[PDB]
RNA sequence: AGCAGAGUGGCGCAGCGGAAGCGUGCUGGGCCCAUAACCCAGAGGUCGAUGGAUCGAAACCAUCCUCUGCUACCA
RNA sequence: AGCGUGUGCCUACCCUACGCCGGCAGGCGCGGGUAACCCGUUGAACCCCAUUCGUGAUGGGGAUCGGGGAUUGCAAUUAUUCCCCAUGAACGAGGAAUUCCCAGUAAGUGCGGGUCAUAAGCUUGCGUUGAUUAAGUCCCUGCCCUUUGUACACACCGCCCG
RNA sequence: ACACCAUGG
């Protein structure tokens, strides 16, 4: 963790627990910390063949040489509950045309994957065109 | 009738002494009116005396209730901050705890650049509202060149 | 908009004026006492009820919306 | 260098101490099937700069600067 | 109060009583209805009666935003909908212009149908409290009939002169 | 018992 407190020796947590104890929690003990939506998504949450994301995310944090990073598992699965096991990974999330890389931070916990890869360019405006105002229309 | 002091300076904000005590303390942030009635009820205070008609010892009885609600038996579904994201506590942030807790929440969001953090940054609408015909702050543009 | 000043509880001058205004009026409603004096109106109601408890005034009609009194039912 | 006049909204200007508008232009809207004319809203101000009087000024006084007309035209 | 709808032929879901649990959304349990038979005597809102506030952007108004809890679904992030605490913006009857309307009508007020896994600031119907002003005219915008004039007939949004 | 009413891919 990259700051003095956030999941550190000095006091900050997630919901009252450390990342280390979070990796020692099971989905049931863990869903009692998540907010309501993620609790419903896990309670109902058979996660049928979303488990490939979880597998391929491991087996790639393992082959990572020490003091380095894994490369990019890349996916279309925009609605994946970020779990305390997915942390530290390197993920490419589909935009609609690109895969955009996202390094996973601990603070991303309980948020959604798609929430880190926006689907459009932010607007900045041109000049109004020939139909823009009720006065603007006339050509001879 | 009752011509002693009225105005009182409860923590960091000037509570006017004239209004009914319920609607008097609402001048504190984080303390709406539905929370205030509960605080006053659990404080046993009469609800037909203005802020000017309370001595210096009832007001502490009310403050300590506003600050420590969980222990005066005000249930955990009244508090405005719940399972606090950084440490799991439940409480009412009161006066500048509200400002700092909003500030920290927006910083927390922008830090990992979530889609809401960027919307707070760019100064736009964060929920799902259309934006084509609403907000509409800026100045008129002309078609002339 | 201006600042219609009003008190919530009396000062001695105003309390004297209340115990002496009773005969002066043939129409005693909360509104007229709240305007001729500098009274909030939730205070005029309480003061008028207090006077009525002293038989000083006579209640001619009370409604949820509007209340009225009279002078003394005398003279 | 001198006389006289002026310095205020993009531009022409009004404003005899209780203090910022007019004509036009710009942006937008109204009217008509459309377009011009006509109608209405909005933005735009170091009242040339510096001091002083006055309870108070854009206005009065003093100094300086900048435009315009007319003579002077000046080793 | 009044018009209504209600277990779905692939398709795969219906309206809900009564008991219990939870502040609330909601959850569990166990019956009725293929319907003048059950929801249902459809305990609808405005209205009605009594309490607090007091001319103050106030307790008017409820935008924007933080945190949390449920239901639908294969899936809710760009927050489907829903509930709670909190935040508390413009707006003090609206310039030039311009819309609809004649009696159970205008307006106020809520309730069903459609779409509908979830679900109206829409629309289509229903009742409920219920006015002011008119009984006219051809002025304005248009319409119908006769007479009359025309260089128009793609028909005045025409044609045409320097 | 007559203000102003121009034009048309
Ligand atoms: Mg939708
Ligand atoms: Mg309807
Ligand atoms: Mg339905
Ligand atoms: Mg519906
Ligand atoms: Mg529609
Ligand atoms: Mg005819
Ligand atoms: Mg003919
Ligand atoms: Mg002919
Ligand atoms: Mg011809
Ligand atoms: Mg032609
Ligand atoms: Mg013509
Ligand atoms: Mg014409
Ligand atoms: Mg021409
Ligand atoms: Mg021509």
């Amino acid at each position: 963790v990259e700051q003095k407190k956030k999941r550190t020796f000095r006091k900050f947590t997630y919901r009252g627990v450390d990342l280390d104890q979070l990796l020692d929690m099971s989905y049931e003990q863990l869903m009692q910390l998540y907010s309501a939506r993620q609790r419903r998504r896990l309670s109902r949450g058979l996660r049928r063949k979303q488990h490939s994301l979880l597998k391929r995310l491991r087996k790639a944090k393992k082959e990572a040489p020490p003091m380095e990073k894994p490369e990019v598992v890349k996916t279309h699965l925009r609605d994946m509950i970020i779990l305390p096991e997915m942390v530290g990974s390197m993920v490419g999330v589909y935009n609609g045309k690109t895969f955009n890389q996202v390094e996973i931070k601990p603070e991303m916990i309980g948020h959604y994957l798609g929430e880190f890869s926006i689907t459009y360019k932010p607007v900045k405006h041109g000049r109004p065109g020939i139909g823009a105002t009720h006065s603007s229309r006339f050509i001879p | 009738p009752e011509k002693f002091q009225h105005i009182l300076r409860v923590l960091n904000t000037n509570i006017d002494g004239r209004r009914k005590i319920a609607f008097a303390i609402t001048a504190i942030k984080g303390v709406g009116r539905r929370y205030a009635h509960v605080v006053l009820r659990k404080a046993d205070i009469d609800l037909t005396k203005r802020a000017g008609e309370l001595t210096e010892d009832e007001v502490e009885r009310v403050i300590t209730i506003m600050q420590n609600p969980r222990q005066y038996k005000i249930p955990d579904w009244f508090l405005n901050r719940q399972k606090d994201v950084k440490d799991g506590k439940y409480s009412q942030v009161l006066a500048n705890g509200l400002d700092n807790k909003l500030r920290e929440d927006l910083e927390r969001l922008k830090k990992i650049r979530a889609h809401r953090g960027l919307r707070h940054f760019w100064g736009l609408r964060v929920r799902g509202q259309h934006t084509k015909t609403t907000g509409r702050r800026g100045r008129t543009v002309g078609v002339s060149k | 908009r201006d600042k219609l000043n009003n008190l919530v509880l009396f000062d001695k001058a105003t309390y004297d004026k209340l115990c002496k205004e009773v005969p002066n009026y043939k129409l005693i409603t909360p509104a007229v006492v709240s305007e001729r004096l500098k009274i909030r109106g939730s205070l005029a109601r309480a003061a008028l009820q207090e006077l009525l408890s002293k038989g000083l005034i006579k209640l001619v009609s009370k409604h949820r919306a509007q209340v009225i009194y009279t002078r003394n039912t005398k003279g």
